[PDB]
């Protein structure tokens, strides 16, 4: 029964709240709108560019260590927003009001909304289409940074030799070229000497024809990219043995052909990945004269200039207006094709950047979304940025110290420190009874919690055993007696659990005692002080498990421990003041079946396998609703019904149904 | 490695302190440094992968 | 570098011997006696 | 007794570095010359 | 860390030059340990956005006289009124060369 | 080498120079305290 346990408020249903993203394999999932950081706006995208970075992040071919948003598994996929401002940050923006159209850059960007520092988006003038404004931003940004800040290049007396030009980059410089020397020519700087020349290189003979015909008077001469007698070459041509600057793209081999083919004066920009195999070494021999070898990636304009931005786009429309600067073959693709888009940039038989166009999003994906997770059956998945425990208000009790209650623990103060917006529904004591004396987690977490939070909650973990009715309540009257702001009691959870391996040959009347006491008579005694101290418990969950409904190997008390725990729910169940027992599987993480994977391996050869906290911490949250507090108990464990039922005989007939594959 | 503070005879314990940093994907960045037991530094390991 | 502060910034509990190196098989990390020599384990909030 | 090493630096280039001895009884070796060369294929179609 | 670095020492420095960078770092060297071929850097040191220019006066030499025109005329007129110096200048007689 | 290939800009950014005592070192600390001062009088007066 999936839909057995109600939807908790940690759900996430407001379709306002919601907002469409790529996965990785830009499918679109849907996530939360975030929590605004200072100084930033909120953007709804209309047109995104993409980059070589977009393809390899689709196949992940990069390490972590280059991932700023997310990892491997949820790439940022984009790397420019074009879009109108739907929220600004509560604080600390100036530069821009909700509804402008701004373009500019923001981490994972192919998605509807981008939220991104306002240092890293300018106000896109409103005179060009998004298209484009998606087109413009990496390009020609990378090209002005790289060229006429860290060369401190001169469009007049120094000639450059930009490697595989068909790139956007290299395109988009070419473009910044012109216009810079056009730009002089206006301004009574007309002279630009023949020393300084323009070369470039490409890869194949369509894209030599395509730069000849486009930009026949600008290029000096053009090479071939796969081979290295262009380093030769160039010497031979040049007036002055060599060019004064080099936009290298290409990788490895290449660049030590780059080092010589410069002038005395000779600057080197690299915008590759080659430098990061540690170990492996240029040389100081390429480093006589004057030369410059920076390498570069795009972090700078992510935090100090923005003006490059705003110049480039407020000259290049002006430039294009009157008309001798363009802007680079900007080839649209609808919000459907971004899978085509992903694998067509790949193909390089294209020439200028590939830009997605989110104005057909609603219809053609958003809406139809939007009709389909409204599937009742389907548990929503959208997790909001929070918990929230909404039967935890005054106080909870935990029997057992580690393992598993640790977890817990640290989820309902995570929650509850959040859950600060009541007026009522702040935790404020818990109770811990243990036989063991302190262990090293639990004071390891209770220490955490204080040094993070203050006095904001308070601990009373009083050792002591638990068969004795009289000395539990002789301990909880303590903690009443140790502090006088102790809130009354809400809720307890039986995590106390002892582990004994008996076969069918020695089973001992203490071996029974000994599992039962901490478990069923723990439970009966903890029920019978509810009963007397008048203790209204929303939560009252006892941590059975599967051995009670299967059947253990060798672990006959304890398995009949946890159907006593079943029984005085239900019985709970019946007379009032509900309860709920949960027999769980095993732990995939904190036990034993998590330290030794001996004990897994045998586990799985039952067909069961170990369940992620994810999953418990889900289930836990379900059962904390009062709405689901009247449901009955259950279990709740993953199986392979299939060796289950291999393993078990009783069970083919009262869990017959669930095989999906019915061997004959 | 500050071999010029090794002592010319073994101790019974050497400390340490490792202070963790941070996690990307699924790589932990900590840091360690290795003390005699009178606070003498011994070896300095700014980045652990 | 002074003991005494750092030993009062990493003392949020204490661990003996058997407790570290069980947390470390946690992470799938079996360890022989010979390599077993980690004795006293102070954990603070990351400094340990 | 020369010997000659290879070290590989880069994607194609190669350090070679140079030594000589006495045989029978010379463990020191004195550095004569060293360079670097790139194993990258030419092209031919500016030749003869 | 720091955002650029003169240096001038030999050798050994640069090595920890390189890690003394901030993430926008650049450097500087006036020096001659550079020459000596065969013996080189590391580009792990070139991880992030790093520049590394070697400097000999020739390009002064050949383009720029402007900063010398500059620095002249601003050095004697903040001079003048008084935020500026010149080092120390050391006179010798042209017997004693 | 500061003004020029570094793009270096007074008022954002730091700069470690190393042996000052040096004529260059002198030069550079006098190029930047008044280039300092030449912000400052201008409006540009924020040297953070």
């Amino acid at each position: 029964e999936p839909k057995l346990l109600s939807p908790s408020n940690n759900y996430e249903k407001d379709t306002n709240n919601l907002y469409l993203n790529t996965n990785s394999n830009l499918d679109f999932s849907f996530q939360c709108k975030e929590k605004l950081p200072h100084g930033s706006v909120e953007i709804k995208v209309m047109s995104t560019g993409i980059n070589y970075k977009d393809n390899l992040f689709y196949r992940g071919l990069l390490p972590q260590e280059i991932f700023t948003k997310g990892d491997i598994y949820s790439p940022p996929f984009g790397l420019e927003c074009a879009g109108y401002i739907t929220r600004v940050a509560p604080s600390g923006v100036t530069r821009f009001k909700v509804g402008d159209q701004v373009v500019g850059f923001a981490s994972h960007s192919l998605s509807s909304l981008a939220i991104t520092h306002q240092d890293k988006i300018v106000l896109k003038p409103e005179n060009i289409s998004f298209n484009e404004a998606a087109a413009v931003c990496v390009v020609y940004a990378t090209s002005y940074y790289s060229i006429f800040h860290i060369g401190a290049f001169m469009a007049d007396k120094e000639s450059i030799l930009v490697h595989s030009a068909t790139g956007g980059v290299g395109l988009a410089t070419l473009n910044l070229l012109k216009w810079k020397r056009n730009q002089l020519k206006k301004h009574g700087n007309s002279e630009i000497s023949n020393d300084a020349s323009i070369y470039a290189t490409v890869g194949s003979k369509e894209k030599v024809d395509y730069l000849q015909e486009k930009y026949g008077d600008l290029i000096t001469a053009i090479y071939n990219s796969r081979d290295t007698e262009y380093c030769d070459e160039i010497k031979q041509q040049s007036a002055q043995g060599g060019v004064d600057l080099i936009l290298n793209t290409l990788s490895g081999d290449y660049l030590s052909a780059n080092f010589r083919s410069l002038s005395q004066v000779g600057r080197i920009m690299d915008l590759s990945v080659t430098q990061l195999v540690e170990n492996d070494s240029l040389d100081f021999s390429n480093f006589k004269y004057h030369v410059t070898y920076s390498t570069i990636d795009l972090e700078r304009a992510t935090t100090y200039n923005s003006k490059i931005v705003r110049d480039i786009l407020t000259e290049v429309f002006d430039a294009i207006s009157d008309g001798s600067l363009e802007n680079i073959p900007v080839k649209v693709f609808p919000a459907t094709q971004v899978k085509t888009a992903i694998e067509y940039i790949n193909e390089r038989v294209h020439i200028g950047k590939i830009v997605v166009d989110f104005e057909n999003f609603e219809q053609d994906i958003l809406k139809p979304a939007l009709q389909e997770k409204e599937n009742p059956i389907q548990l929503n998945k959208v997790k909001k940025l929070e918990h929230t425990c909404d039967t935890l208000n005054n106080t909870i009790l935990i029997t057992g110290q580690t393992g598993i209650a640790v977890h817990i623990l640290k989820w309902i103060i995570s929650g509850s420190v959040l859950n600060s917006n009541k007026s009522q529904q702040q935790v404020t004591d818990f109770i811990i009874l243990s036989r063991s004396s302190l262990k090293w987690e639990l004071e390891n977490l209770i220490n955490q919690t204080k040094h993070k939070y203050g006095d904001r909650f308070r601990f009373h973990y009083k050792s002591v055993n638990i068969a004795d009715l009289n000395s539990t309540r002789t301990a909880i009257d303590q903690v009443y007696s140790s502090c006088k702001n102790v809130s009354p009691i809400k809720s307890v959870l039986h995590f106390a659990t002892v582990y004994e391996y008996i076969l069918p040959e020695d089973i001992t009347q203490t071996v029974i005692d000994n599992t039962h006491n901490p478990k069923a008579v723990g439970a009966i005694n903890l029920h019978n002080l509810s009963i007397e101290k008048d203790w209204k418990l929303e939560n009252f969950i006892l941590f059975s498990s599967i051995g009670a409904i299967i059947g253990g190997s060798k672990q006959c008390a304890y398995s009949s421990a946890n159907l006593v725990l079943d029984s005085l729910s239900n019985y709970r169940k019946s007379i009032g003041l509900a309860s709920t027992s949960i027999n769980w599987g095993g732990l995939d993480a904190g036990g034993v079946a998590a330290t030794d994977k001996s004990v897994a391996s045998f586990l799985e050869g039952q067909g069961i396998l170990l369940v992620s906290l994810s999953k418990i911490l889900g289930c836990l949250d379900s059962v904390f609703q009062p709405s689901n507090s009247h449901l009955s108990n259950f279990m709740l464990s993953s199986f392979n019904i299939d060796n289950l039922l291999s393993s078990a005989p009783q069970m083919k007939r009262k869990m017959g149904h669930h095989l999906t594959n019915y061997k004959t | 490695f500050y071999s010029s503070n090794v002592p010319s005879t073994r101790p019974q314990f050497i400390y340490a302190f490792a202070k963790f940093d941070k996690i990307v994907g699924n790589s932990t960045h900590g840091s360690l440094d290795i003390m005699l037991e009178d606070g003498t530094l011994l070896i300095s390991i700014k980045n652990v992968k | 570098l002074d003991i005494e502060k750092l030993k009062s910034q990493c003392s949020f509990t204490t661990l003996t011997k058997s407790e570290v190196y069980n947390k470390l098989l946690l992470l799938s990390l079996p360890y022989g006696p010979t390599f077993q020599r980690v004795e006293s384990c102070s954990i603070g909030d990351g400094c340990s | 007794h020369l010997q000659t090493s290879i070290t590989p630096t880069t994607k194609g280039e190669f350090k070679v570095e140079f030594f000589i001895k006495d045989n029978r009884n010379s463990t020191k070796w004195t550095k004569t010359s060293n360079g670097r060369i790139g194993l990258f294929k030419h092209n031919p179609k500016n030749n003869k």
